[PDB]
């Protein structure tokens, strides 16, 4: 799923097929450095696009003076009783009125939806 | 022994060198190296969790700088020289890089003001004049014209033409070196009138366009 | 899988071309040009 | 314009070395004198602004310069000489300026010259008439904007208009496109869209990997670290993969320069000229605001990478597109940045015709004289023409110029005069039916009057600015850069592109100038310096967006500001001690300036106004309760300062229907008084 | 603005008063934030009439 | 250890003259070049530009044993001078000015 760079000329390693041992070989097209593939899959295309933005929001958003705050929902990892919540603010806005939270305690940065 | 030959001795000796970044004002102080070249004292204190290096100015040079060690990772460097005898030498490889910084001796604002003191003049401001300066003078003969007049009085073209055959000595002279010469090149030799010179050129020769206009005369091939 | 009768231009780029071609030129159902069709029952006498 | 912007133009001009011997000429210093009128018999006398109106004169001041001339013939002596205070031309003078005859006079003397003590000033007198310059709007420069043209071949587009610090007549613009997905073809259906670029001074489109290699960086591990800043992202790397496939066969520098060098304003017949031609166009016309020197070409690579890294984020749907009418992307051209633009094109035109007079006069080898070379009617009649008639161009250029500037002052009633010296103008057409450049935008709060606008065909095209709105004048970014480097900011060159994922890119005036690893302490250190005015002047804006993880700083001219009240934890910073000593300005010498320099008010730009939380009134919004917010950062002075000049004479304007307030503001301009 | 209508509200506020609901009467007067939204509505209503005449003629 | 206890003090001098100009010859640390493999080297200004500005051409271990091209940095003393500090037998330190910065890279 990732990418492979040549170890000699630092370029993009293409996948190739050899008719001897039935194993995927990654080859270069400037030099001919070789090696075998460990996962033996090339292409993947996610159409659902249901990526949870809990992996994209940053912990320093709790320094924003223009975001609402809450005393109801406390943090689990530290027990702080003050959070700051917001919406998806991105694409995939068909049914996007969820409410992600971020703890505001210094050096906690814990994030969670509900 | 060759100009393009590089000495590898330093490298092959694994000679090490140190690299230190220094501010210009300090470097300007350093161009005034106390006396011959003395300049101060470096002090090095290494403790369990803190290695402190600093340099102190020569008392003469004066009339604490902590060091910040920098990584030479990503780019390992070496020092190479050019003698006053233009000989080339590699002294060593850089084993340390560092930066001299201020510490508890100056605030950021006035330190910026000290840089302001270093270049404190205002770039070409538009000043305010009083009244109006004189613009038109009363010269009689323009200076440029007088220089041209003096050059003209030196030489007068109205020369005489006796023993006219001698030119032909000079003209043919030139014509042997190159088959043809632009009328202007021939004039640069004969100061006599072009019309009369053309009669001398027409008498002993013919003019060819040679192909790019440029009136050019040549000796008759007969 | 591709029909193996072709193996006795690379087949990988061909398979990616086919993959990128079938998901837009599928033509499962309906008429090609009409995109969205709604539904309601009116209350007016119109 | 007349203290700095005119001295820099003549000082930063190429000498005219010309030729055997050869000569030198260079200009050093500029002077001016008070406006003066030359009588019929050649006796000068200062003209007062009143005679200029009565006798249909023009209010202008003469202009001088110092020129030095050295002859270089290696004739065993370098003969230099100078002619100081040489006459050049005459510049109009705006009334009540620092260069007028009415500067700093008292009412007993203003009445003695038959002048009104209430006259505001700020207009020119040209052939008896009274002309006023209208501020023109303009799209902001040196920033990246991402749009989406839904009609043409492109699926996304970027733009960056660059100009190297007020020194270029044109402004080079560069696009970074991306072709459409639904390209009907059995070939590119599989690979996908290819990122393209449309450089200036070339005919054909160019793939981006090619123009990357023309700067060096031929390897594809080094290119793909200027464009992608973290290699744990497979979704983005998949999108840049089909950009390499078409630039794969051309894999070295010199053949790349030939590829772009083959299609220019002149197709190169030979090879070395194309490799020469492609060298400067990619060096002096590509992104001139970053650096124009032939060195420091690693910066032109990073910025071109950031321009492309930002184009992909707009395709994955991770950041929203830019807004065209968002009033934080606009700049205003006052009389300063307008007359300076018109003075360049007439100083070059004055040097272009000292050569034509020197060559004709030095081939005969006689000598040289410069007082006869300067055609003085170039600058005098050049400015006076375009101001008097309006078309912002040249006399033989009455077809290529922008019209509508410099109209006649309105003197029907005293509030129709003030409402004329404060007026903007958006340069879009006057009949286009597109509504989005005409509707009222949210960002006009407090900086443009919402009610005052004319009807007819010019609805929403001309606008008047609010009462306390203040336009900035500009400054040099030199003293902030010297502070930033000594506050632990890593330069771009001496850093590894893997230490860039968790750092906040620091921009200054449009140019990427480093990174930083602890921004929140940098920010509230930059601010507390501006609050008390040590290193940074009060008109710079400093934006920080937490999410996109960067920091911007601006110092240029054209941004529009307005003062606000600074708020600490939940209380104002304006204590009573400031009031009982502010009601005494008459014999205390304590005024507005001593109020800014004490850190209780602050000018807030439009861009900076998106990272702020305002309260509308102290006694009512800053009380602890079950409250709306609790982190208020600023507070308004009085919410009645959001109205213009002609709309703030209406009693109880918050009780009328809205179109009614628009009619009166366009109707109190024609009331007799 | 970005996720706001004016710098006096908190982000993503969907209430009635934060997106244009004027709850006063012309006799009791409007508050500043309502004055501004009223001006916006009036402006669009004023542009349409300017277009209509030329089109129909 | 000493690197953790070796307190010391040494004198620093900055001589107003030198018998040779001092430059920096940077190298890629990722390449991890074994300088021991450099039996010899040749070093000449690059010929593409057909002097002090010329990029260097380094030929190690023969004409094609190893070859690098060195490109001059934009600036070296634009704000702060760079110094070479060397240890002398008397323990005192000697400082040498950096004249230029050249960037060296490997060549297929
Ligand atoms: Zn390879
Ligand atoms: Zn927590």
């Amino acid at each position: 799923v990732g990418i492979r760079f040549c170890q000699e000329c630092n370029n993009m390693l293409y996948p190739k097929e050899d008719k001897e041992n039935r194993i995927l070989l990654y080859a270069c097209r400037n030099c001919d450095y070789q090696q075998e593939a460990d996962n033996s899959c090339i292409y993947v295309n996610k159409i659902t696009h249901e990526v949870d933005e809990l992996t994209q929001i940053i912990a320093d958003v709790s320094q924003d003076p223009t975001l609402p705050r809450t005393e109801d929902h406390p943090c689990q990892k530290c027990g702080h009783k003050e959070a700051v919540f917001f919406q998806s603010h991105s694409a995939r806005a068909e049914d996007a009125m969820r409410l992600y939270y971020v703890c505001t305690a210094p050096h906690c940065g814990h994030r969670w939806t509900e | 022994a060759e100009r393009g030959e590089l000495d590898l001795t330093g490298a092959k000796q694994n000679t090490g060198v140190w690299l230190v970044k220094v501010p210009k004002y300090l470097s300007q102080q350093w161009a005034k190296a106390s006396g011959r070249g003395e300049v101060g004292k470096l002090r090095i204190a290494k403790t369990q969790g803190r290695t402190e290096v600093s340099f102190t100015l020569n008392e003469d040079l004066a009339n604490e700088h902590p060091f910040v060690l920098q990584s030479v990772g990503g780019q390992t460097l070496t020092v190479f020289t050019e003698s006053s005898s233009d000989k080339l030498s590699l002294e060593g490889i850089v084993v340390q890089r560092a930066e001299c910084r201020p510490a508890a001796s100056e605030n950021y604002m006035r330190l910026k003001r000290l840089q302001i003191e270093e270049s404190s003049k205002p770039v070409r401001l538009s000043q305010q004049l009083d009244k109006v300066v004189t613009t038109n003078y009363k010269p009689v003969a323009n200076h440029q014209y007088n220089i041209e007049y003096e050059r003209k009085k030196k030489e007068d073209g109205k020369r005489a033409r006796a023993d006219k055959q001698h030119v032909l000595d000079m003209l043919f002279s030139a014509f042997e070196k190159h088959q043809y010469y632009n009328l202007k090149d021939l004039v640069d030799i004969t100061k006599q009138p072009v019309v009369y010179l053309k009669e001398i050129l027409k008498e002993i020769g013919v003019q060819n366009v040679k192909g790019i206009h440029k009136n050019t005369w040549e000796l008759k091939p007969e | 899988r591709i029909m193996n009768s072709d193996e006795n231009m690379d087949d990988d780029v061909f398979l990616r071309c086919i993959e990128s071609n079938m998901l837009t030129d599928m033509t499962l159902q309906g008429i090609e040009q009409i995109s969205k069709v709604y539904m309601h029952l009116p209350q007016t006498d119109n | 314009f007349i203290q700095m912007s005119v001295q820099r133009i003549v000082e930063d001009a190429p000498p005219i070395d010309l030729q055997p011997p050869r000569y030198l000429l260079k200009f050093e210093q500029i002077y001016l004198s008070k406006p003066t009128h030359w009588e019929r018999d050649g006796a000068p006398s200062p003209m007062m602004p009143n005679e200029a109106r009565l006798r249909n004169l023009t209010y202008s001041a003469p202009l001088y310069v110092d020129i030095t001339k050295t002859v270089i013939k290696e004739g065993e002596e370098q003969l230099q000489t100078q002619h100081q205070k040489t006459f050049i031309g005459k510049i109009p003078i705006m009334l009540r300026s620092t260069y007028c005859l009415l500067n700093g006079l008292t009412d007993r003397d203003l009445c003695e010259l038959n002048e009104c003590p209430l006259d505001p000033g700020g207009y020119f007198i040209i052939n008896g008439s009274e002309k006023v310059l209208i501020a023109q709007e303009k799209m902001a420069t040196n920033t990246v904007y991402v749009f989406a043209k839904k009609d043409s071949k492109y699926a996304y587009t970027g733009e960056c208009r660059s100009c190297l610090e007020n020194s270029s007549r044109p402004t080079s613009t560069i696009w970074v496109s991306m072709l459409a997905r639904g390209g009907q073809g059995a070939k590119k259906s599989a690979i996908g869209q290819r990122i393209v670029a449309t450089l200036p001074y070339i005919k054909q489109e160019v793939p981006i990997i090619i123009v990357f290699r023309a700067l060096g960086f031929v390897s594809d591990r080094d290119i793909l670290e200027h464009i992608i800043y973290d290699f744990e992202d497979p979704e983005m790397m998949e999108m840049v993969k089909p950009s390499l496939d078409e630039a794969f066969v051309i894999q070295e520098q010199n053949v790349a320069l030939n590829f772009i060098g083959s299609r220019g304003a002149k197709p190169g017949v030979t090879k070395e000229k194309r490799i020469k031609y492609a060298k400067e166009v990619l060096q002096k016309e590509m992104l001139p605001h970053v650096g124009v020197s032939d060195f420091c070409e690693t910066k032109k690579a990073y910025f071109l990478g950031y321009m492309v890294h930002r184009l992909l984020l707009a395709a994955l749907g991770r950041r929203e597109l830019d807004d065209r009418d968002h009033y934080g992307n606009k700049r205003l051209d006052l009389a300063g940045p307008l007359l300076a633009f018109l003075f360049r094109g007439m100083f070059k035109n004055l040097l272009k015709e000292v050569r034509i007079y020197a060559q004709k006069f030095i081939d005969r080898g006689k000598d040289f004289n410069l007082e006869l070379a300067i055609k003085t009617r170039i600058i005098s009649d050049g400015l006076k023409y375009s101001l008097a008639t309006g078309n912002w161009g040249d006399q033989k250029k009455a077809h290529q110029a922008r019209a509508g500037v410099s109209q006649v002052l309105n003197r029907l009633t005293f509030a129709s005069t003030l409402s004329h010296l404060r007026r903007l103008n958006s340069p879009i057409g006057r009949d286009g039916k597109l509504a989005k450049p005409r509707q009222l935008h949210n960002t006009l709060w407090g900086m443009v009057c919402p009610a005052e606008t004319p009807e007819g065909h010019a609805v929403g095209l001309v606008k008047n600015l609010a009462l306390m709105a203040y336009i900035s004048v500009g400054s040099q970014p030199s003293p902030i850069l010297e502070f930033l480097e000594e506050w632990s900011m890593e330069n771009l060159e001496e850093i590894s592109p893997a230490a860039i994922a968790d750092a906040t890119k620091i921009f200054v005036n449009g140019c990427w100038v480093g990174i930083h690893k602890d921004p929140e302490q940098l920010m509230n250190t930059l601010r507390k310096l501006r609050r008390q005015m040590d290193i940074i002047v009060s008109e710079v804006s400093m934006i920080r967006d937490i999410r996109e993880r960067e920091i911007r700083i601006y110092t240029d001219a054209g941004r529009i500001c307005r003062p606000l009240l600074i708020v600490e934890k939940q209380k104002l910073l304006l204590k009573k001690r400031h009031i009982d000593q502010l009601k005494e300005r008459e014999y205390n010498n304590y005024s507005w300036q001593d109020l800014v320099a004490s850190g209780v008010v602050e000018y807030i730009d439009t861009l900076e106004e998106e990272t702020v939380m305002l309260a509308m009134t102290p006694d009512d919004l800053q009380e602890k309760e079950v409250a709306y917010c609790s982190t208020y950062t600023h507070c308004e002075i009085h919410p009645s300062m959001i109205l213009g000049v002609c709309a703030s004479i209406i009693p109880f304007p918050d009780h009328n229907q809205s179109p009614r307030n628009t009619y009166q503001s366009a109707m109190g301009k024609q009331a007799m008084g | 603005f970005k996720h706001r209508t004016l710098p006096h509200f908190i982000k993503d506020d969907y209430g009635p008063e934060s997106r244009g609901f004027v709850e006063n009467s012309y006799l009791a007067g409007l508050t500043p934030t309502e004055f501004f939204f009223h001006a916006m509505g009036g402006r669009e209503g004023l542009i349409d009439t300017a277009v209509k005449t030329a089109e129909t003629g | 250890g000493p690197s953790s206890q070796n307190v010391t003090e040494y004198v620093v001098r900055v001589p107003k003259n030198t018998t040779k100009k001092y430059n920096i010859m940077a190298f890629n640390a990722a390449d991890k070049v074994n300088f021991a493999t450099w039996n010899q080297a040749r070093l000449e200004r690059d010929l593409s530009n057909k002097p002090e500005d010329q990029p260097w051409l380094l030929r190690v271990n023969g004409k094609s044993g190893r070859k690098f091209k060195g490109i001059k940095k934009g600036g070296v003393t634009e704000n702060t001078s760079y110094y070479i500090f060397t240890q002398c037998p008397d323990g005192a330190f000697e400082a040498f000015p950096v004249h230029n910065w050249y960037n060296f890279t490997p060549l297929a």
